[PDB]
């Protein structure tokens, strides 16, 4: 049963990395999210032709 | 709670990979680091740990910081090989904790050597009346193989204290199988 | 189990000192000690007997330890092989440690120089190009271990005895001499390969310099232990193209493997002239006889126009064909070893440049001096 537990204790590890993913999901989307605050506010927006 | 300033000291020195020490070496160690620092965690989370090596380089990767998930993201990949110079780690963790940010925090700093150090008695008593000078208790707990019954170390034990200001305990290794938490057992019963 | 070292527990006098210490080094279950001890049984000297017997018990060792770096296993199955005499059953467990083995300390390169060393037996045609040139291929992160390097050089030379590219050989010299600092293997091997490395660096022509780096310790301490003529003809192909002494007494002591190579030792004599005739004589002579060339270069009066147009091929000299005379104009060229002499005469020339230049700078500036205000 020791490589259930080590795979037990690898479950941990991969929650671990569970929140990584969430650090550097919530993290770095926040900031995207407000750097697309700084520039999608901007609510005059002049509209044009391609 | 008290303020002080613990420097982990690993190892990542190539004795540190077989199995005598439970079911992984660097796991014994890993559960050392993982013990420290839900410890400061129960501590005074003003306080700050950082990690650094004595083997193969003096590895500074976090910053002394009071933060430690970013330590046990750390524990990963440690890859323990090298060859261990500790005598320089005392110092380079010294001058880490006079790179601190505040002087009401003690310093109380723990290690663990698990190799054979070249570390002269002169050179170590050197560290040790300059800890007499520097105001430092260093609690040491011997991991690995150098001596069964490590003697350099306790001459540094010896030679740091008088007196007064005995915080220096040192484990040394059984280097036979012994468990994961028997070892750190004894430091969190009295460091 | 102990039991197998119970009954291989007789490998030597005064043997099971380390016997009964062994099955407290692994049933302790420390490992970095018998590491020590695999070391030691590579070191153990017999007839290797017992580790074409230990092999299972090593692969035992690969199986519960399960961390430790198979170099060791390289040396130990070279001895393993060395017993059996017939690497087929060793290529078999050569492809199983590689197919299980993804070691962190350089298995794919230690896999490629298992290849490399049991290579000796299977051909050195069909395999030599594909896995030994993905050896450095496969060298890309660090090549820094000195053991692959030389184990490479091992392979690669072994290239070089199935011929390709004679010239390749200074390269793997430089592979060799540069693989080994310190001489960590008998002199009295090392000289002869001194020998037939000057040997086999004459029969690849591609740099005609050979002599370029002989102040090289682990050559240079064969070179005066060798015959030291050899030496003085290398010197004859590296400073002066003169003294048939020399260059004829490479074929006295040497007799095979220089009629094949007679005429571009030949070119490599007129190359030597080459750089004589702007090296150490006075500064170029601006316009240079038939004679002089032909000269040194032992050679009629009729060759050194295709000389001096087969240096044009070689690109050392981009000269202008100064045969209205049959004195030729100089250029350019590839410089050959400043002497302990030429760097005395160097600081002579350089620093009458140096100082008469800065002199009569001095002066016209003490002309100019007036004018500043």
């Amino acid at each position: 049963r020791t490589r259930l537990l080590d795979s037990e204790i690898k479950i941990m590890k991969s929650e671990v990395l569970r929140v990584t993913h969430e650090l550097q999901a919530m993290k770095d989307k926040i900031k995207e999210n407000s750097e697309k605050i700084k520039v999608n506010k901007t609510l005059p927006y002049l509209v044009s032709n391609v | 709670m008290v303020l002080e300033s613990t420097m982990v000291c690993v190892d990542n020195s190539e004795y540190m990979r077989n199995g005598d020490f439970l079911p992984t070496r660097l796991q014994a160690q890993q559960d050392a680091v993982n013990i420290v620092c839900h410890s400061k965690t129960r501590s005074n989370p003003e306080n700050n740990v950082g990690l650094i090596t004595l083997a193969n380089d003096c590895e500074v990767l976090t910053t002394l910081t009071p933060d430690t998930g970013r330590i046990l993201s750390k524990l990963h990949t440690v890859q323990p090989k090298g060859k261990i110079t500790f005598c320089t780690g005392i110092r380079v963790a010294h001058l880490a904790l006079k790179h601190r940010q505040g002087k009401n925090h003690k310093m109380r700093i723990i290690a663990f050597v698990g190799s054979p150090v070249e570390d002269n008695e002169k050179d170590l008593v050197k560290l040790a009346k300059r800890l007499k000078k520097e105001k430092v208790n260093v609690d040491i707990i011997n991991f690995g193989e150098e001596e069964v019954n490590t003697e350099k170390l306790t001459a540094f034990v010896n030679t740091l204290n008088g007196k007064d200001g005995t915080g220096s305990h040192l484990v040394t290794v059984p280097p036979g199988p012994s468990l994961a938490d028997a070892l750190i057992s004894s430091p969190i019963l009295a460091g | 189990v102990p039991g197998f070292l119970q009954q291989s527990q007789n490998s030597g006098p005064g043997q099971p000192a380390v016997w009964h210490r062994l099955e407290e080094l692994y049933t302790k279950k420390l490992w970095h000690q018998l590491t020590l001890q695999v070391l030691d049984f590579v070191q153990d000297p017999c007839f290797a007997q017992g580790d074409g017997l230990i092999k299972l018990y090593e692969n035992f060792i690969s199986e519960f330890e399960h961390r430790v770096n198979p170099l060791s296993l390289v040396e130990i199955i070279l001895h393993v092989v060395r017993q059996m005499t017939d690497p087929n059953v060793a290529l078999t467990f050569l492809e199983k440690t590689r197919e299980k083995v993804k070691s962190s300390d350089e298995a794919v390169i230690l896999c490629k120089t298992a290849i490399g060393a049991l290579k000796l037996n299977i051909g050195d045609l069909q395999v030599t190009k594909e896995t030994i040139e993905d050896v450095e291929e496969m060298l890309n992160n660090l090549p820094g271990v000195t053991s692959v390097h030389s184990r490479f050089y091992d392979l690669s030379s072994k290239y070089y005895q199935t011929i390709g590219n004679h010239a390749s050989y200074y390269k793997d010299a430089l592979r060799f001499l540069g693989c080994v600092d310190i001489k960590d293997l008998p002199v009295s091997e090392q000289q002869e390969r001194a020998f037939t490395l000057g040997l086999a660096g004459l029969l690849g022509e591609g740099v005609f310099n050979f002599g370029e780096l002989l102040m090289h310790p682990v050559l240079e301490s064969l070179r005066n232990t060798d015959r030291q003529w050899l030496i003085d003809t290398l010197y004859a192909f590296n400073s002066g193209n003169v003294e048939r002494f020399q260059t004829l007494k490479t074929a006295w002591g040497q007799q095979p493997d220089l009629a094949a190579n007679e005429a571009q030792l030949l070119r490599k004599i007129q190359l030597l002239c080459l750089m004589e005739m702007t090296f150490t004589r006075p500064a170029n002579h601006r316009q240079l006889t038939f004679e002089e060339i032909a000269k040194s270069a032992k050679i009629t009066v009729n060759e050194v126009e295709l000389l001096v147009m087969k240096a044009l091929s070689v690109g050392l000299v981009k000269g202008s064909i100064d045969e209205v005379d049959k004195r030729v104009h100089m250029t350019w060229v590839q410089p050959r070893v400043l002497d302990l002499q030429q760097i005395k005469g160097m600081k002579d020339r350089l620093e009458f440049w140096c100082t008469d230049v800065k002199s009569m700078e001095m002066l016209v500036e003490h002309q100019a001096h007036d004018i500043l205000t």
